[PDB]
């Protein structure tokens, strides 16, 4: 578990 | 100082009330203090960062960020346009990988490493982590943040996204760190926010305008995007003498700005955080 977030 | 058609959090993080476009922040803006971005990396070329980001350490084969995610913190922490702190240094510690995921070890090691390599550096003024990740809670994450917060460092991190309560998540719930929660424009909670008794505070996170991989820029959402506001702004007071990394965190929820935000549950605090810049 990780992003916190975005898109990439 | 001011920044006109400044972004919106930039704004908002320096206005007492949703609806403005200029930034106001001292000009000391940052300088002294440094910031790990413990993440996935900074494209420390960015003519953004005009020369002030370094990658210090990856934990895996490159240095690189081939993500955007810790550009983006590391830019909204402090890149020149994008960012609270105009003048931070900033450095990359590398935990994540180019999709944005790590082991809860390197982090962990990321931490320790934080706290060991800072005495080797020149940061004057505090020094700062940001840690815009998370996962679910884990008593070793948030021994290594709270060691991390302890040995000295002012730890920012996400509340998460999950918009729960915090609690069963880790760093986030590390009650000695500084879990930030994201809120949009209008002053409503993110939606995608966490909260909880556990947050301490609130930044911009929704639609976050900062600096991205190529060169770029690119606005993204997420308390992941509040913490470098809260990092930022956390590094721009210690530069401004008015709070150490030990307090940083409860003396920006005290000043913040309270009872202001929409959609808080009883139980979560009504602080968004704000640098009461008087010019």
């Amino acid at each position: 578990p990780a992003p916190f977030a975005a898109a990439a | 100082a001011a920044q006109t058609n400044a972004p919106w959090g930039l704004a908002r993080i320096s206005s007492t009330s949703p609806g403005t476009s200029t930034y106001y922040y001292d000009e000391s803006a940052g300088q002294g203090s440094c910031v790990y971005v413990i993440d996935t990396g900074i494209e420390a070329s960015h003519p953004e960062f005009e020369g002030r980001a370094q990658m210090v350490k990856t934990y895996y084969y490159s240095s690189r960020d081939g993500n955007g995610h810790g550009t983006h913190c590391a830019g909204t922490v402090g890149s020149r346009t994008y960012g609270v702190v105009k003048k931070t240094q900033l450095f990359g510690v590398k935990v994540l990988d180019d999709n944005g995921s790590g082991q809860y070890s390197t982090i962990i090691a990321g931490m320790d490493f934080v706290a060991s390599d800072k005495n080797n550096r020149n940061c004057p003024k505090g020094v700062v982590a940001s840690l815009s990740l998370g996962g679910g809670y884990s008593s070793s994450v948030n021994s290594a943040a709270a060691r991390l917060q302890s040995s000295g460092v002012m730890v920012a991190v996400a509340a998460g996204n999950n918009n729960a309560d915090a609690r069963n998540y880790s760093p986030a719930s590390e009650p000695s760190v500084c879990t930030v929660g994201a809120s949009d424009r209008y002053d409503r909670r993110s939606s995608f926010s966490n909260y909880g008794s556990v947050l301490d505070i609130f930044g911009p996170g929704t639609s976050i305008l900062s600096t991205w991989i190529g060169g770029s820029t690119r606005s993204i959402s997420g308390t992941s995007m509040a913490t470098p506001h809260v990092a930022g702004l956390a590094a721009y007071l210690m530069t401004l003498g008015k709070t150490t990394a030990a307090s940083a965190c409860r003396y920006i929820a005290d000043t913040a700005n309270k009872g202001d935000l929409s959609n808080i549950p009883f139980g979560t605090v009504n602080l968004l955080a704000y640098n009461n810049y008087q010019a």
